[PDB]
């Protein structure tokens, strides 16, 4: 029985620039087992409408997956990925940094 | 050059929650190219890809076919391995399997595999011959058993060295624009103080295809591979990848640093500086 | 295209 914990990534499609249109994305690989929850916030709060990708696996058989919402970056709205998942005793949340 | 088409196929037990999930993805080279999810709204083979979407409900009908027959058979797959290892009824457990093949410069196979996990751990593999199995553990060696009697690798390996082959060369026909060109990373340097006397340099590239890549800084000329952070490629949701490396270095010697990066999609190697 | 014969572990 394996548990791994997921690696989170959160960061933006293309550079963040203020106001122009942009995607939005936290990706979780490295785990295991399957099943995991990942939400994308914005101040704080659930961004409703996030993709994801269908379940895949690396060469090790550790599974990643790609959340994704569009979204226009401002100087003052805080985005964040949070994930749960067996090995986390409590959500993790990662924030957003520009760099 | 060369190309390859990978099947990955995970399925998950869920005891007193209704049966096994079973969840498949299709790649060529690095691009997916179909998804099945049993648990979807519809489970049905997905188009991921433009060059697949042109393929006419007959094809997709078989692929959703063949799908939830594997799906069942996984189940079985499952119910056995927990069996083998005198595992509970309750608890949950994972089978994955990957499978492909690639093809070279003329069209023609250059090899096929097939592997298979239990609970995130190597099971059982196909050996690069196709021919014969390597078990890793006990259970596995019952499967191999199994296997060895009913001639399962010939079966494998006639679908390995050719109806996978020929789907390989359908697919790279009918999306050549997309998969038969490489895309050159872009790339740019930042700069962090961290203290008095030390500063982060990071080096990015995004918007590469396909994801192999080598970021690497250099101190005059030499490589620093041991003292870098160095993040997972990752995914850019457009299909391109993105990767950076970064390197703390002493403030005042930024000038002495430079990034190499290696790409398919660059005719030489980069070499970029603050 | 998928594999098309099945078989269990």
């Amino acid at each position: 029985m394996i548990q791994r914990t997921p690696k989170i990534q959160v960061y933006s499609r293309h550079p963040a620039e203020n106001g122009k249109s942009n995607f939005l994305n936290c990706y979780v690989s490295g785990f295991h087992p399957s099943d995991i929850e990942v939400d994308l916030l914005k101040n704080g709060e659930r961004i409703e409408k996030v993709e994801h990708s269908d379940l895949s696996f690396s060469k090790d058989w550790s599974f990643y997956l790609l959340y994704y919402t569009e979204f226009t970056p401002t100087e003052k709205d805080e985005y964040a990925c949070r994930v749960n998942h067996v090995t986390l005793s409590q959500p993790k949340i990662v924030k957003w940094d520009r760099d | 050059m060369s190309h390859s088409m990978r099947y990955f196929y995970t399925a998950v037990s869920r005891p007193g929650r209704g049966e096994p999930r079973f969840i498949a993805v299709g790649y060529v080279d690095d691009t997916q190219f179909v998804q099945f999810d049993s648990d979807a709204a519809s489970p049905r083979g997905e188009p991921r890809a433009p060059w697949v979407e042109q393929e006419g409900p007959e094809y997709w009908d078989r692929e959703t076919q063949k799908y939830k027959r594997q799906a069942q058979t996984d189940r079985v797959s499952l119910r056995n391995l927990r069996g083998y290892y005198n595992q509970s009824e309750a608890g949950s457990h994972t089978l994955q399997r990957m499978y492909g093949c690639d093809l070279g410069p003329d069209g023609r196979l250059l090899r096929g595999y097939n592997q298979f996990a239990y609970d995130g751990k190597d099971y059982i593999a196909l050996n690069e011959d196709l021919r014969s199995w390597t078990a890793a553990d006990t259970a596995a060696q019952i499967t191999q058993r199994k296997w060895e009697a009913a001639r399962t690798a010939e079966q494998l390996r006639a679908y390995l060295e050719g109806t996978c082959v020929e789907w390989l060369r359908r697919y790279l026909e009918n999306g050549k624009k997309t998969l038969q060109r490489a895309e050159h990373p872009k790339t740019h340097v930042t700069h962090h103080p961290v203290s008095d006397h030390e500063a982060t340099l990071r080096c990015w590239a995004l918007g590469f295809y396909p994801a192999e890549i080598t970021l690497t800084w250099q101190r005059d000329g030499e490589d620093q591979t041991q003292d870098t952070e160095l993040v997972e490629t990752r995914p850019a949701g457009d299909g391109t990848f993105q990767k950076w490396a970064a390197v703390v270095v002493p403030s005042g010697e930024e000038q002495r640093y430079t990034c190499h990066v290696q790409h398919e999609g660059l005719p030489e190697p980069l070499t970029l500086r603050w | 295209g998928i594999l098309g014969f099945v078989f269990t572990l």
